[PDB]
C-alpha cells in the first residue's frame, strides 16, 4: 500500500501565476506513475491529467504533469478564474489497490482584507426558549486566517461556541465567517458584559464588540 | 451521452439497513468497472471497492471490507452499494466512477454524488431568530441584520431575501451539528443605515423535510 | 443495419443499447463530442504504426 | 517465420522479444502498455530466467533506440500445462515502464465481443517475429511480419491430429510455403480495423512449420481477455 502525501494543504495565488502541486509516493517495489483530479464546491471530482503522458479531453495545454519514483508534480501554466478548486493525487500499486492525496486547495491571493465586525445578542424570544445565543460576525476579509474570542465579563468560553466560514468570494476573494456562543438561560443570566474579541492579519490591533446583558 | 447518475439523498438512523444505486448509460456497463469513492464531511476521498458488472467479482478496501456491500443488477445497468448496519460514521458523499478495463489506473466519468445522513435525530423544523445590534445606532453608514436558523434536521434549508428582491450583501452560511444533533446555520446582510426605519426586511426559510417554511420579520426595539 | 452497418460507424467498439448503437474506443482513446470517434490523449496511442 | 516480408521501420513497434542469459532472443512477446508484455506461456519452460527486449530491428547493429528490461513478475496461466498446450498465455510486468518510441508503441486490447464480432471475421490478421527462417532452419536476425488468413475452424480442425480448443484458433496456409515458425512463438498476431492494430493472438504451436496442409496455431486472446484484466488487478 502507498500513503500519498500532497503539498501544500493550501496553495495561495493569484490569476495569472504558474501553480505547482506536488505528491509524493512510497515507491514500493512497483509502484509508477499517478492520476491527478480537480474538484469544486458541490460538484463531483473531474479527471484531469493521468498516466505517464495522458491527458483527458478538453484540458488546456496549460496543464501538464511530471515525476517519477516517489516525486511527482502537476503544474498549471496560467491560472483562470475558473481554476481555483482542491485537487487530488491518486496512485495504484498491481497487489496495492488505489490510493489518494490529502487535496491541495488552489486560492485567490488577493490584498488583505480587514473584517467588519459586529456582534448580535439573544432575542428575548429565543430567551423564552431556555438558551440563548450570541453572534460574531466578521464580514469580507482576507486572508483566510481569523481568532474569534468570546469573553463572559471578561471571562474566555472555550468549549461553548461553533463557527461557519464561507469560500473564497467569488466576486472580491473574501471570507465571511460566524460564531456562535451557547449559553443556558440561567448561565446567561449569571453574567453582565458579552464580548468578541477578532484578532485578524489585517487589524493592526485586535478589534472588540460587546453589550451588557439585558439591556438588548 | 455516458453518464453515471446516483439516487437521491438518504436520510437514516443508526442500525437501518440502506441501498444506494449507481446508473449507467450511453455505454454498455458490462464492458467497465464499477467503483464507489466516500467523502466525509469536510474530508478528502476514499477508496471503497469495486465490482465487475459482466460476471459481478469484487474487489473491497481492506478498510471498508465487512462493512459494506457493492453489488450490480447489468440488466438495469445499476450497482449498488448496501449496508446491514449503519453507524453515525457512515455520515458522507458518496460517488461512483468508472474505472475502464486492461490498463486503467483512474477514473473517466463520475456520477453526481449521493449523500447519506446517519443520526439518531428525527425530523424537525427550525425556529427562526432575529438577528438585529442591541441598539439601533449605527457605526454609522452601514449595518448588519440576519436570522439564526436554529434546530433543524436534516440539512437542508433553503433562505432568500424580501422574496429575492434583496440579494446584494446577503451570506448564508453553512450548518454546523450542534451537541444535539440538530443543525444551525445563519443568514446576514448589510444595509443603509438610513433605510431602517422606511423598509421592511423579512428572511425567508424553507426546510422541506418537514414542510415549513418562515417569514421572519426583522427589527429592533430601539 | 446498426453495428452491422460501418460498425454502426463506431471507429472502434460498437455495442448496442437502448435498440440503438453505443461506441467507445480503446484506453488511452476518448470518444470525440460526435459520439463515434475515437481522439487520442496522448502521443503514442495503442495499435497504430509509428512514423516520422 | 516461414516467407513473407521484413518489418520497415515503426511497422511493428508493438513487438518484444525475450532474451535469455546469453542475450540471446528466443521467444517474442507483445507491448500491451509502458508497463506489461503478452507473451505465451510454453515460453517460460524454454529459458531458466530472462529479460525483455524492445526496439530492436536487426541483432547486429545498435539502431539507437533498442531497451531492455527486466521482468518483475510473472502471471502464467493457472491451467497450461505442457502437453497439450491449452491456455498458452502468460503476462509479465516489468521492473521499468518501456518508454514509448520510434519503433516501440503498445497494440490495442479490444473489447471481447466486439472482437469476437469484428476482428474474428476479418479475413486476415498480421503474425511477426525474430523466429525461424524455415521449419528445420535458422534463427532470423531481421524482424519479419506475416498476413495469415484466419482458416475456419471445422477446416481447421480437420487439418490437424491433436486437439484444437476453443482457446486455440488457426490461421496460416495449407499447401503455400508460409507460417510462423520456432522462436517466433508468444510473438504478436495482431488484427486491423479502421487502421488500428488489435491483439488478438498469440503465437502457440503448429505441426512443423509451412507443413503442406498444416496451418499455424495461436492462442484465442479474446477467450483470455478477462483473465488479462484480473491479471492488471491484482
Ligand atoms: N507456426 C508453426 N508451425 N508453429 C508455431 C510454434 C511456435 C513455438 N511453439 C512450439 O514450439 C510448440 N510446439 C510445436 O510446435 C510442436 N513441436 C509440438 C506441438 C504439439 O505437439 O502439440 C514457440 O516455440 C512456443
Ligand atoms: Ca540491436
Amino acid at each position: 500500500e502507498i500513503v500519498l502525501t500532497q503539498s501544500p494543504g493550501t496553495l495561495s495565488l493569484s490569476p495569472g501565476e504558474r501553480a505547482t502541486l506536488s505528491c509524493r509516493a512510497s515507491q514500493s517495489v512497483s509502484s509508477s506513475y499517478l492520476a491527478w483530479y480537480q474538484q469544486k464546491p458541490g460538484q463531483a471530482p473531474r479527471l484531469l491529467i493521468y498516466g505517464q503522458s495522458s491527458r483527458t479531453r478538453g484540458i488546456p495545454d496549460r496543464f501538464s504533469g511530471s515525476g517519477s519514483g516517489t516525486d511527482f508534480t502537476l503544474t498549471i501554466s496560467r491560472l483562470e478564474p475558473e481554476d481555483f478548486a482542491v485537487y487530488y493525487c491518486q496512485q495504484f500499486g498491481d497487489s496495492q489497490l488505489f490510493t489518494f492525496g490529502q487535496g491541495t486547495k488552489l486560492e485567490i491571493k488577493r490584498t488583505v482584507a480587514a473584517p467588519s465586525v459586529f456582534i448580535f445578542p439573544p432575542s428575548d424570544e429565543q430567551l423564552k426558549s431556555g438558551t440563548a445565543s450570541v453572534v460574531c460576525l466578521l464580514n469580507n476579509f482576507y486572508p483566510r486566517e481569523a481568532k474569534v474570542q468570546w469573553k463572559v465579563d471578561n471571562a474566555l468560553q472555550s468549549g461553548n461556541s461553533q463557527e461557519s466560514v464561507t469560500e473564497q468570494d467569488s466576486k472580491d476573494s473574501t471570507y465571511s465567517l460566524s460564531s456562535t456562543l451557547t449559553l443556558s438561560k440561567a448561565d446567561y443570566e449569571k453574567h453582565k458584559v458579552y464580548a468578541c474579541e477578532v484578532t485578524h492579519q489585517g487589524l493592526s490591533s485586535p478589534v472588540t464588540k460587546s453589550f451588557n446583558r439585558g439591556e438588548c | 451521452e455516458v453518464q453515471l447518475v446516483q439516487s437521491g439523498a438518504e436520510v437514516k438512523k443508526p442500525g437501518e439497513s440502506l441501498r444506494i444505486s449507481c446508473k449507467g448509460s450511453g455505454y454498455s456497463f458490462s464492458t467497465s468497472w464499477i467503483v464507489w469513492v466516500r467523502q466525509m464531511p469536510g474530508k478528502g476521498l476514499e477508496w471503497m471497492g469495486m465490482i465487475d458488472p459482466s460476471d459481478s467479482f469484487t474487489s473491497y478496501s481492506p478498510s471498508f471490507q465487512g462493512h459494506v456491500t457493492i453489488s450490480a443488477d447489468k440488466s438495469i445497468s445499476t450497482a449498488y452499494l448496501q449496508w446491514s448496519s449503519l453507524k453515525a460514521s457512515d455520515t458522507a458523499m458518496y460517488y461512483c466512477a468508472r474505472l475502464h478495463y486492461y490498463n486503467s489506473e483512474e477514473f473517466d466519468v463520475w456520477g453526481q454524488g449521493t449523500l447519506v445522513t446517519v443520526s439518531s435525530a428525527s425530523t424537525k423544523g427550525p425556529s427562526v431568530f432575529p438577528l438585529a445590534p442591541c441598539s439601533r445606532s449605527t457605526s454609522e453608514s452601514t449595518a448588519a441584520l440576519g436570522c439564526l436558523v436554529k434546530d433543524y434536521f436534516p440539512e437542508p434549508v433553503t433562505v432568500s431575501w424580501n422574496s429575492g428582491a434583496l440579494t446584494s450583501g446577503v451570506h448564508t452560511f453553512p450548518a454546523v451539528l450542534q451537541s444535539s444533533g440538530l443543525y444551525s446555520l445563519s443568514s446576514v446582510v448589510t444595509v443603509p443605515s438610513s433605510s431602517l426605519g422606511t423598509k421592511t426586511y423579512t428572511c425567508n426559510v424553507d426546510h422541506k423535510p418537514s414542510n415549513t417554511k418562515v417569514d421572519k420579520r426583522v427589527e429592533s426595539k430601539y | 443495419k446498426l453495428c452491422s452497418l460501418d460498425n454502426g460507424d463506431c471507429d472502434q467498439f460498437c455495442h448496442e443499447e437502448q435498440n440503438s448503437v453505443v461506441c467507445s474506443c480503446a484506453r488511452g482513446y476518448t470518444l470525440a463530442d460526435n459520439g463515434k470517434a475515437c481522439i487520442p490523449t496522448g502521443p503514442y496511442p495503442c495499435g497504430k504504426q509509428t512514423l516520422e | 517465420i516461414v516467407g513473407g516480408q521484413e518489418c520497415k521501420d515503426g511497422e511493428c513497434p508493438w513487438q518484444a522479444l525475450l532474451i535469455n542469459e546469453e542475450n540471446e532472443g528466443f521467444c517474442g512477446g507483445t507491448i500491451l502498455s509502458e508497463f506489461y508484455i503478452l507473451t505465451a506461456a510454453h515460453c517460460l519452460y524454454q529459458a531458466k530466467r530472462f529479460k525483455v527486449r524492445v526496439g530492436d530491428r536487426n541483432t547486429e547493429q545498435e539502431e539507437g533506440g533498442e531497451a531492455v528490461h527486466e521482468v518483475e513478475v510473472v502471471i502464467k496461466h493457472n491451467r497450461f500445462t505442457k502437453e497439450t498446450y491449452d491456455f498458452d498465455i502468460a503476462v509479465l510486468r516489468l521492473k521499468t515502464p518501456i518508454t514509448f518510441r520510434m519503433n516501440v508503441a503498445p497494440a490495442c486490447l479490444p473489447e471481447r465481443d466486439w472482437a469476437e464480432s469484428t476482428l474474428m471475421t476479418q479475413k486476415t490478421g498480421i503474425v511477426s517475429g525474430f523466429g525461424r527462417t524455415h521449419e528445420k532452419g535458422r534463427q532470423s536476425t531481421r524482424l519479419k511480419m506475416l498476413e495469415v488468413p484466419y482458416v475456419d475452424r471445422n477446416s481447421c480442425k480437420l487439418s490437424s491430429s491433436f486437439i484444437i480448443t476453443q482457446n486455440m484458433f488457426c490461421a496460416g496456409y495449407d499447401t503455400k510455403q508460409e507460417d510462423a515458425c520456432q522462436g517466433d512463438s508468444g510473438g504478436p498476431h495482431v488484427t486491423r480495423f479502421k487502421d488500428t492494430y488489435f491483439v488478438t493472438g498469440i503465437v502457440s504451436w503448429g505441426e512443423g512449420c509451412a507443413r503442406k496442409g498444416k496451418y499455424g496455431i495461436y492462442t484465442k486472446v479474446t477467450a483470455f481477455l478477462k483473465w488479462i484484466d484480473r491479471s492488471m488487478k491484482t
